[PDB]
């Protein structure tokens, strides 16, 4: 009675540990099953040698009386306490409840005894409605950077496709009485909020926004949802493609440019006094309505900053309190005391 | 020939108490695999289904499939004379016209024997257990009974609304309205007192209070009760026995 | 022991909040025992909207970022005993945008989160209350409910 | 225009500039912004001057001037 789990691009199953198999029975009360296994010197060194690309993952599958149809998700009984040689395993074997297949295997590698000694994995559970089957496989790790190399070899979303999408979505607005004059697109990755290096999306994505393929593979290693971070459609690794249109913008833009404004034809322009000495700091004071941009020395106290702001508002300084990071700031304190940086915000409130 | 021996006489007493105040005529079908009993009230909306396995009896024997149509209000009177420390035993012929209830005390070494005349009850109602349900919750039967009791004195209709991992019982009446909210939890140190919830889809149903007041009477059987709710299907309230169960099929209001 | 994406995203989230956050709000990572910042646990403050009973008060919360962030949503928690129908007695809340099984997206910023917690204060959901003291008053005595909110606003001010 | 007006719909990252007549309902305006972002129109809160906008309203019903900004927020529910 073996169970075939849905494969993952981050790890490929190699060999099974026959002794590391246990069953979870249906019970309304407490339950616990253990499994003792021993590893050879070859397998122990395979898993313990430094920079080893192999691990010992603990899989779990929910038994179906109708028979396994293949590509089963990973499902552990909850609540539970997983233990490997009396070490409570705090891995994330739960994933998302509403999305089966988001649970990752448990990593037994850091808790293995030397090959001369006998290991022991214990699973405590309570109030189970289904039967679960546990397996212990040796896997080979695949890094997100290795998967990115295959994405760059895949065919790209060419500029012709994006121009057709822009022309299609424009005429659909004309039929709806709308006129799209221009669109401002962000060059930042919605996953990491860094400047995109590999702007990508699924070939089935019906939107213009892109995300970084490398950071997207990092997020799938966190939780394997395999959905677009923008439109939430299901995404296969082979259907992830680099956007030729968005990549060309990044190659012809300055690294400080976070946004670009483009028209329906494909043309785009980059969206763009702050120069100071290395002893001053750029601050931004606000009262909820107006905001003044200051530039004072990091050593000078904020007392004269509070005076210059209260004076421009025609109000006495005794009636205004100034907050930074929620905490009220004293007059004798300098931006160096409060660990301020450029473009920080100081809020002003009345009494 | 039938010979089912309940290890504890109060067990079969609690079973009959679970659906004697809503159904008057029940057709008990006995086989070698156990005892099956299903009935339905005059409203034709509440279906009582009973199953008892051979693992629940101290001893059991049923050479031929025997059907025992009984009157509950008369059978409950016989069981009323029995003691909660006795050993009930049911005996019937191969072609029986009556049943014999044998009460055997285990301590005082006493024997009391009663007899009931069988009735011929036609018709049937197969227990249509649905394939799946939107939500499935189970909680202590004593707590679910107090919820129904506290809300029945507020309206003749109780609404079960499950959303955002939260179970809210609503009762909207003429004089006033009330509500009871319970939160799911499964404590490993005491799993028998948990409120488990397996919500595949948020449900929102409504049931008659007088019907739920009859369902909670099965609390004497199991410490817990399972409630399986579906949108396009009647609800399923079940009380687990040692080898069987007593379940109710109530259709929600629309 | 922190992943590359969690650290990078948390560093960008603090960079964005430092220079552009809504007025009256504050949010900063808490300090460890050695004084260094814990980017996975923040202290924040939600000011009540003007005109509503919650006005004048700044209510503190805790934002705990899990290891799987931003694939998993962070957890927000008021002080235990906070008076609101949809707030647990322990202080936990449950917004649809902070629910991994619902409307949580990795592109949700801290600015959108603190604005979502603010909109819940003066707009409870009767379909799923999380406590009893605030649910009773909200469901059978609006006059006393506003009395506590006007008192709790003066409490956190 | 004096017959048409320009409006800006933003979510803090991406924004689109439109142009319609003051009598045109904003329902078409909202469905376009959400469809171009890969979202459903019933999952966003469009606000003007900090007030929610119905699908039946028009720019003249709320007295929208030129280059006014419409903020799009994520729809949420507590519990
Ligand atoms: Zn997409």
């Amino acid at each position: 009675p073996t169970i075939h789990f849905k494969e993952s691009p981050f790890y490929k199953i190699q060999r099974l540990i026959p002794e590391l198999v246990m069953n979870v029975e249906v019970t309304g009360g407490r339950g616990m099953c253990s499994a003792k296994f021993k590893l050879s010197k070859a397998d122990y060194n395979l898993l313990s040698n430094p920079n080893s690309k192999h691990r010992l993952y603990l899989f779990s599958g929910m038994i179906n009386p109708l028979g396994s149809r293949g590509n089963e998700p990973i499902q552990f009984p909850f609540p539970n306490e997983l233990r490997c040689n009396n070490v409570q395993i705090k891995d994330n074997i739960r994933g998302f409840k509403s999305k089966p297949g988001t649970a990752k295997p448990a990593d037994l590698t850091p808790h293995l005894k030397p090959y001369t000694q006998q290991n022991n994995v214990e699973l405590i559970y309570a109030f189970t409605t289904k039967e679960y089957k546990l397996f212990g496989y040796i896997v080979e790790m695949i890094t997100p950077e290795q998967l990115l190399e295959k994405v760059l070899q895949h065919p790209k979303i060419i500029k012709q496709a994006t121009l057709l999408y822009l022309k299609k979505t424009l005429r659909e607005d004309e039929e709806m009485g709308l006129t799209t004059t221009s669109t401002i697109m962000s060059l930042q990755d919605p996953i990491s909020y860094t400047r995109m290096k590999y702007p990508s999306k699924s070939i089935n994505c019906k939107h213009l926004q892109c995300f970084d393929a490398l950071w997207f593979l990092h997020s799938q290693l966190q939780i394997p949802t395999w959905q677009c971070p923008v439109c939430q459609i299901d995404i296969a690794l082979e259907n992830l493609a680099i956007s030729e249109f968005v990549d060309d913008i990044l190659q012809n833009c300055q690294k400080n440019v976070e946004q670009v404004e483009l028209t329906s034809d494909g043309k785009w322009t980059a969206i763009l006094d702050k120069l100071r000495p290395e002893t001053h700091i750029n601050l931004k004071v606000s009262d909820g309505s107006s905001e003044i941009f200051f530039k004072i020395k990091k050593t000078t106290p904020l007392r004269r900053l509070m005076e210059a702001f209260a004076k421009r508002q025609g109000k006495e300084m005794d009636s205004l309190r100034f907050l930074y990071d929620g905490i009220r700031i004293q007059a004798d304190q300098t931006p160096e005391d409060l660990d301020m940086e450029d473009n920080d915000i100081i809020e002003a409130h009345r009494e | 020939m039938l010979e089912a021996k309940f290890e504890e006489a109060s067990l079969f007493k609690r079973i009959i108490d679970g659906f004697k105040d809503c159904v008057q005529l029940v057709n008990f079908q006995c086989k070698e695999d156990g005892i099956i009993a299903q009935a339905v009230d005059d409203s034709r909306v509440l279906l009582v289904s009973l199953e008892i396995g051979v693992e629940a009896f101290q001893e059991y024997r049923c050479d031929h499939p025997v059907t025992l149509g009984m009157d509950l209000t008369s059978l409950s009177d016989i069981l009323r004379e029995g003691n909660n420390t006795d050993t009930l035993t049911l005996i019937a012929d191969n072609t029986p016209d009556s049943i014999i209830l044998l009460f055997e005390d285990t301590k005082k070494d006493d024997i009391a024997e009663y007899s009931l005349k069988l009735m011929d009850i036609d018709a049937d109602f197969l227990g249509i257990e649905e394939l799946q349900y939107d939500s499935t919750l189970s909680l202590p039967s004593s707590e679910f009974s107090k919820i129904v009791r506290d809300l029945s004195q507020l309206s003749d209709s109780i609404n079960i609304m499950i959303t955002c991992e939260t179970i809210k019982f609503v009762a909207d009446g003429d004089i006033g309205s009330g509500s009871v909210i319970i939160k799911p939890f499964v404590d490993m140190e005491h799993p028998e007192t948990s409120i488990k919830l397996e919500m595949d889809q948020p449900v929102d149903l409504t049931f008659g209070a007088k019907y739920l007041l009859d369902i909670i009477k099965g609390s004497s059987l199991s410490d817990r009760v399972g409630i399986r709710l579906s949108s396009e299907a009647p609800a399923l309230f079940q009380f687990d026995l040692k080898s069987g169960f007593l379940q109710f099929f109530l259709a929600p209001k629309f | 022991h922190m992943s590359s994406l969690s650290l990078q995203r948390l560093q960008e989230e603090r960079k964005k909040w430092r220079k552009d956050h809504p007025f009256g709000f504050y949010a900063k990572p808490v300090k460890k025992a050695d004084g260094s910042m814990d980017l996975q646990k923040w202290e924040a403050g939600i000011p009540g909207k003007e005109g509503t009973n919650w006005a004048g008060g700044v209510y503190p919360i805790t934002v705990e970022y899990p290891n799987e962030y931003p694939s998993k949503p962070p957890k927000v928690k008021f002080p235990a005993g906070f008076y609101h129908p949809n707030v647990y007695p322990s202080g936990t809340i449950c917004l649809s945008i902070l629910n991994e099984d619902q409307d949580w997206r990795p592109a949700i910023t801290l600015k959108q989160i603190v604005l979502g917690v603010q909109d819940l204060l003066d707009s409870p959901n009767p379909n799923s209350p999380k406590q009893e003291p605030a649910w009773r008053s909200f469901s059978r005595n609006k006059a006393e409910y506003d009395k506590k909110v006007l008192l709790q606003a003066r409490q956190y001010s | 225009p004096e017959t048409h007006i320009n409006l800006k719909v933003s979510d803090g990252s991406s924004e689109i500039f439109f142009k319609i007549k003051k009598t045109t309902p904003l329902r078409r305006l909202m469905e376009a912004f959400a469809k171009r972002q890969g979202k459903e129109m019933d999952s966003l809160r469009f606000l003007y001057d900090g007030i929610r906008i119905q699908a039946d309203q028009t720019p003249e019903d709320l007295d929208m001037e030129d280059n006014d900004i419409i903020e799009a927020h994520r729809e949420q529910i507590g519990g």
